[PDB]
C-alpha cells in the first residue's frame, strides 16, 4: 500500500555553562612615627607593611546542534504489526544534469496518523531512517578524505 | 559470562578531585510500584476489592510509590 | 471515535454538527448466578444536554464491574415514559460469570 | 594560563525539477496500484536531452485531468540529463576526479 | 594604614532543544505507566545525527492527538548528537583536554 | 584516537518491541463472538496501553 | 473525571455544557450486624445549584 | 530533585512548584571536559585558599 | 531556617511570612572554593583586627 510522507523536520539544540572566580587584598601601612622618630621593633623592624595579591579564573564551554529537511517521499507498506501498525520502506532517486540523489525513510506508523489525502508528516514516523545525500564525484566534494581527517582526530 | 549483547558493557580523575555523576544510578532510579494482589471474587461472590476500586470523580493525585 | 471504527475518519478539527445523537449512561445489574447469553435490563440516562431520549436506540456499549472487565454488551430500543432516562427490557446480554461461594462450606 | 577550543561542521543539499512528463502503465499490481515508465526526447538546434521517469501509483491519486504529480510515485527514478558533447562539458575529466578524491 | 579584600564567583547554566521524537512504548507499569523508548536516525548529505529518548509517562498527560511534552517524561534521557569526522571536529582531544584539566 | 565510540544505527537496545499476538477467540466453545482480548470499544480514545 | 475512567478525555479548559448532570451528596446509615450483599436506603442532596433532582438516576 | 512534597500543593494539571518541596535538593550540572573548564584546579584553589 | 511560629499566622495558601518567625535562624551561604573567595583569609584579618 502506497503512502505518502511529507518531509518536515527541524531540530535545534544549544547549550552553555562559564563559571568565574576572583579574589585580591591589598593592604599598606606607612612605618610609624611617634614623638617626632620612626618606631622601631627588635632592632631593625618598622610598623610598616604591604600586601598585594591578585587571583582570577574564568572558564566556560559550549555546543550546538540543528538540522532540518524539507520535501516530500511516497514509500509502501512492507509489513503489517500485531496492532495494525505498519511498518513502511521506499527510496527515491533523481538525476538532474549530473550526479544521483536519493532520498530513503524507513519506519513505523499509526494509520490513525496518515491524514485525508493519504499523506502523513515525517515527525509521526516511530523508527524513522531519513536518509538524503547524492553519489559519485558530487559526493567526493563533500567530505574532506584521509589527510584532513587525521588532522582532524589528532588536533 | 555477565554482559548483555543487547545493551552492552555498561561498566585523569586524580588531576580533577571529583568524580562525575553516572546515569542510570539505582540511588535516583525510579521505583516500580508494587504489583496488587489478584481479587479472587469466588470468596464473597462479588467484584468489589477494597484494593482495586476506581473511584468516578477522584482527581488522580499522586498517593502510592510510582 | 465510533466512526474512525467503521472506516471514517474526519480531518481534525470538524465538526459533525449531530442533532440525533446523545451520551448516555447505561447501568445494569447483574443477577446472582447469571450465565452468558442471558439477558438483563439497562437504565439508559442522559449526561449531556440533549432535550429527549425518546424513540432512540441504544449503540453497543460495554458494561464494565468494579473491577474494571466487561461482563456485558447492552443494545436495544428504548423506552422512556421524565423524557431523559429510559430502560430497555433485554439490553445487556451477559458476556462473563461471576464466580459465587454457594456451593462451599458446609 | 590560556587554553582555547572552537570546532563546527556543517552541510546542506537541495534540488527541485519542474516540467512535465506523460508516461504509460506497464504492469498492474494486485490491489490496483500501477507501474509506469517512460521517457521523453527532445533535440533543440544541437544536443538530446532525455527525461525518464518510472514508479509505482494509486489511481485514487491521479486527478480529474488524467494528471498526478511527481510526489504522488512510489519507488520514484526521475532522470533529466542531456548527452553528447553538450554533456561532455558538465564533467571534469579523470584530472579533476582524481585531484577532488585524493584531497 | 589601609585594608581592603574584595572577592567574588559566579556560575552559569542552560540549555534548550526543540523538535520531534517519535517513540514506542516497551513496557507498562503496574498503575498503568507506561516505558518509552525510541530512537530516530537522519543523514543530510554527509554524517548521520541521531535522537534517542527514553523515560516513564503517564496516559493521562498525552494530549488529543496522541502528543506528549517531553517535560512529563519522568526518568528522562535526551540525547541529539552526530557521528563520525562532523562530530569530530566538536572535540578537542587529548591535548587540549590534559591542558584543561591541569589547568 | 577519538576515545569515543559512536553509536551504531539499530542497535537493539533501542530498536521497537513489536507487540505480542492475541490468541485466537476460538468462538466454538461459547457459541459468542465476545472476547476479552479482541472487543473495541466504540467511543474509546485510544491512547497508547500496551508494549508496540 | 469520570469521561476520562471511561476513555474519553476531553481537551484541557474544555467546557462540557452539560444540563442533566448535578453533584450531591450521599448518604447511608449502615445497620448493625449488616453484611455484604445487603441493600440500604440512600439520602441524596444537591450541593451545587441544580433546581431540581426529580427523575434523576445516582451514579455509582 | 529530591525532596517531600504534600498532595494539597500539587495543582490541577499534576504540577508543583520547587518553592512548594521540602527538603529539596536541585541539582544542575554538566559532565565531562565540559565540566573541567568550569573548576580552577589545584593551582588557583591553593592561592585563592592561601590570600 | 530555624524558629517558632504561630498557627494563626500562616495564610490561607499554606505560608507564612518569615518575619513572623520568632526565634528565626536564616543562613544562606555556599560552601567550597566558591566560598574560599568570600574570605580574606589569616593575613588580611591580622592586619585587620590590628589597625
Amino acid at each position: 500500500d502506497i503512502i505518502t510522507v511529507t518531509l518536515d523536520e527541524t531540530t535545534s539544540a544549544t547549550k552553555s555553562a562559564n563559571a568565574d572566580l576572583s579574589k585580591t587584598n591589598e593592604a599598606q601601612m606607612d612605618p610609624l612615627q611617634v614623638g617626632g622618630e620612626e618606631l622601631q621593633i627588635g632592632g631593625k623592624y618598622n610598623f610598616s607593611y604591604d600586601l598585594n595579591n591578585s587571583n582570577s579564573f574564568a572558564g566556560d564551554s559550549s555546543a550546538k546542534q540543528s538540522n532540518s529537511i524539507s520535501g516530500y517521499i511516497t514509500v509502501e507498506v512492507i509489513e503489517v504489526l500485531a496492532n495494525g501498525n505498519l511498518v513502511i520502506r521506499g527510496e527515491k532517486w533523481m538525476t538532474l544534469n549530473t550526479g544521483d540523489e536519493y532520498i530513503r525513510l524507513s519506519g513505523t506508523i499509526r494509520p490513525d496518523d496518515i491524514s485525508f489525502d493519504n499523506t502523513i508528516a515525517s515527525n509521526r514516523v516511530s523508527n524513522a531512517r531519513i536518509q538524503y545525500s547524492g553519489t559519485g564525484v558530487q559526493q567526493d566534494m563533500q567530505e574532506p578524505g584521509f589527510l584532513a581527517r587525521f588532522f582532524n582526530v589528532a588536533l | 559470562t555477565v554482559v548483555d549483547a543487547v545493551e552492552g558493557d555498561k561498566s585523569v580523575d586524580t588531576l580533577r578531585g571529583r568524580s562525575d555523576p553516572v546515569a542510570g544510578d539505582p540511588a535516583w532510579a525510579p521505583i516500580h510500584p508494587k504489583k496488587k494482589p489478584e481479587h479472587y471474587a469466588a470468596a464473597t461472590g462479588s467484584l468489589f476489592s477494597a484494593e482495586h476500586i476506581t473511584d468516578l470523580y477522584d482527581d488522580s493525585k499522586p498517593r502510592g510509590i510510582g | 471515535a465510533m466512526l474512525q471504527n467503521f472506516g471514517i475518519q474526519m480531518p481534525p478539527g470538524t465538526k459533525p454538527k449531530i442533532k440525533n445523537v446523545a451520551a448516555v449512561m447505561v447501568t445494569a445489574e447483574l443477577p446472582p448466578f447469571s450465565k452468558p447469553g442471558q439477558q438483563v435490563d439497562v437504565t439508559v440516562s442522559s449526561i449531556g444536554s440533549a432535550k429527549s431520549l425518546r424513540g432512540g436506540t441504544l449503540l453497543q456499549t460495554f458494561l464494565k464491574g468494579l473491577d474494571g472487565q466487561v461482563y456485558a454488551v447492552a443494545q436495544g430500543n428504548l423506552v422512556v415514559s421524565n423524557p431523559t432516562v429510559g430502560l430497555i427490557s433485554s439490553g445487556a446480554t451477559v458476556e462473563r460469570e461471576i464466580p459465587n461461594p454457594f456451593g462451599r462450606g458446609d
